[PDB]
């Protein structure tokens, strides 16, 4: 029993699940960087400056990722949508996760 | 690019507006990105400097270098009672540099101060070009309205944010009476005719009574409520649904940021689809601790959360009604300015006031002050 209606609520969370990738791979580069720094042959003074250098992109990271979830929660998904309300919580949930490595890049730079 | 006509421009608190007459209408102009209203933002990065939309969006990644309120601040002394009660609730620096204040920012790596009139200046540039993309014109005389309460100070220094700039500067209105140069009450039948505003947005509320007597315009009384706008009865929607969630799970989500600001986001939404609906649907998944929120609100309960805050809209007309020495029933007409008057409640409460008298808000409630403000610009031209 799928309906074309359905198809509507379909086509905004891929265009959403797009978008979640894009920030997705901004998060990648941060990550390889900071992994990169972590563990790299930086002189040890110098790597304080190198970390908190990431403080504007993740923060913008966060803030694109918290636009995407207040995009999602403007959908109103019936019980029938089941295709929809399940693709719908998959991508809360992965933006929660991609969320939760920003706090953990944030957790590691600027420390005092 | 060709030379254009003159603007009108309502700087506001919150947000500033733009419109042209043209074709024999007033046409509020939107902005690059479609917004018929521009925040009255200006952000200081590393990098650049942001002003309106682009600016409102960064403030929770910059909270320190993105300025609002600038309105409040601009032709008032440091030692201002206004000043030093609301600087406590701004995220940014407000420094006395002589007994004037400046904000104080972190702009490209260098502490700047910046005097009020010059971040308005930035957001009147932003409107100036607002403009100018959309009519492929080049736009330089503009009509900018204050609030009638501004002493000579607070309009010089708006007529001194509109020279910076580059804005030729052809007149500075009241936004009352711009408001009621919008619906032609001044080109009325019978010879007085008492005007009332009531203008509840842009974080501020506004009960103006008027005088037209020959097309001459008198500001009777002035009355209202400087931190009352929209944002309070969201406030009131931001409790309901903690306490909710409260009832519902027994987990309090008030410590969380993100989830008070999903909740409030939707909030905001809710309120607006109350204006039009007698009901609004909300779902949230993931809120606070993996739990999803799918609830509802009925336009009879928002009306409930603020009915204190809704009825209370009515002591500044009552206040103004005595200062202004008339009975309601003198009053020709009443108009509704900013986007809180969308309220059914608020309109019902104002209309059963004035005995089921008819309410004048056909013109967009937002743009209104900046419609009169086009037509006075027109007239000038
Ligand atoms: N439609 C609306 N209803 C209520 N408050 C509003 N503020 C701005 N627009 C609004």
């Amino acid at each position: 029993s799928n309906s074309p209606q359905e198809e509507v609520e379909l086509k905004k969370l891929k265009h959403l699940e797009k978008s979640v990738e894009k920030i997705a791979d901004q998060l990648e580069e941060l990550n390889k960087e900071l992994t990169g720094i972590q563990q790299g042959f930086l002189p040890k003074d110098l790597q304080a400056e190198a970390l908190c250098k990431l403080d504007r992109r993740v923060k913008a990271t966060i803030e694109q990722f918290m636009k995407i979830l207040e995009e999602i929660d403007t959908l109103i998904l019936p019980e029938n949508f089941k295709d929809s309300r399940l693709k719908r919580k998959g991508l809360v949930k992965k933006v929660q996760a991609f969320l939760a490595e920003c706090d953990t890049v944030e957790q590691n730079i600027c420390q005092e | 690019m060709s030379k254009g006509p003159a603007v009108g421009i309502d700087l506001g608190t919150t947000y500033s507006c733009v419109g042209v007459f043209q074709h024999g209408k007033v046409e509020i102009i939107a902005n690059d990105q479609g917004n018929r209203t521009t925040p009255s933002y200006v952000a200081f990065t590393d990098t650049e400097r942001l002003i309106g939309d682009a600016a409102k969006n960064q403030v929770a990644m910059n909270p320190t270098n993105t300025v609002f309120d600038a309105k409040r601040l601009i032709g008032r002394r440091f030692d201002d009672a206004v000043v030093q009660s609301d600087m406590k609730h701004w995220p940014f620096m407000v420094v006395n540099d002589a007994g004037r204040p400046k904000v104080q920012v972190e702009y490209k790596g260098e502490t700047k101060s910046f005097y009020p009139e010059e971040v308005s200046s930035m957001v009147l540039t932003k409107m100036k070009e607002i403009a100018e993309a959309y009519l492929g014109k080049t736009v330089t005389n503009a009509v900018v309205t204050v609030p009638a309460y501004f002493n000579d100070s607070q309009r010089q220094a708006t007529k001194d944010a509109g020279t910076i700039a580059g804005l030729n500067v052809l007149r500075i209105i009241n936004e009352p009476t711009a408001a009621a140069i919008a619906y032609g009450l001044d080109k009325k039948v019978g010879a007085e005719r008492n005007v009332l505003i009531f203008d509840l947005g842009g974080g501020t509320f506004d009960v103006s009574i008027l005088t037209i007597e020959d097309g001459i315009f008198e500001v009777k009384s002035t009355a209202g409520d400087t931190h009352l706008g929209g944002e309070d009865f969201d406030n009131r929607m931001v409790n309901h649904f903690i306490a909710e969630f409260k009832r519902k799970h027994k987990k309090d989500i008030s410590e969380n940021k993100r989830a008070v600001r999903r909740l409030r986001t939707a909030c905001e939404r809710a309120k607006r689809t109350l204006s039009s609906s007698t009901q609004a649907s909300i779902e949230i998944d993931s809120l606070y601790e993996g739990i999803d929120f799918y609830t509802s609100i009925t336009r009879a309960r928002f009306e409930e959360l603020n009915a204190d805050l809704f009825r209370g809209t009515l002591d500044p007309v009552e206040k103004a009604l005595r200062d202004a020495k008339l009975d309601k029933s003198q009053i020709h007409d009443i108009v509704l300015v900013g986007g809180s008057t969308r309220i059914p409640k608020i309109q019902k409460l104002l209309q059963d006031f004035f005995n089921g008298k008819e309410l004048n808000k056909s013109i967009n409630p937002d743009e209104a002050v900046a419609y009169g403000a086009a037509v006075q610009a027109a007239i000038l031209s």
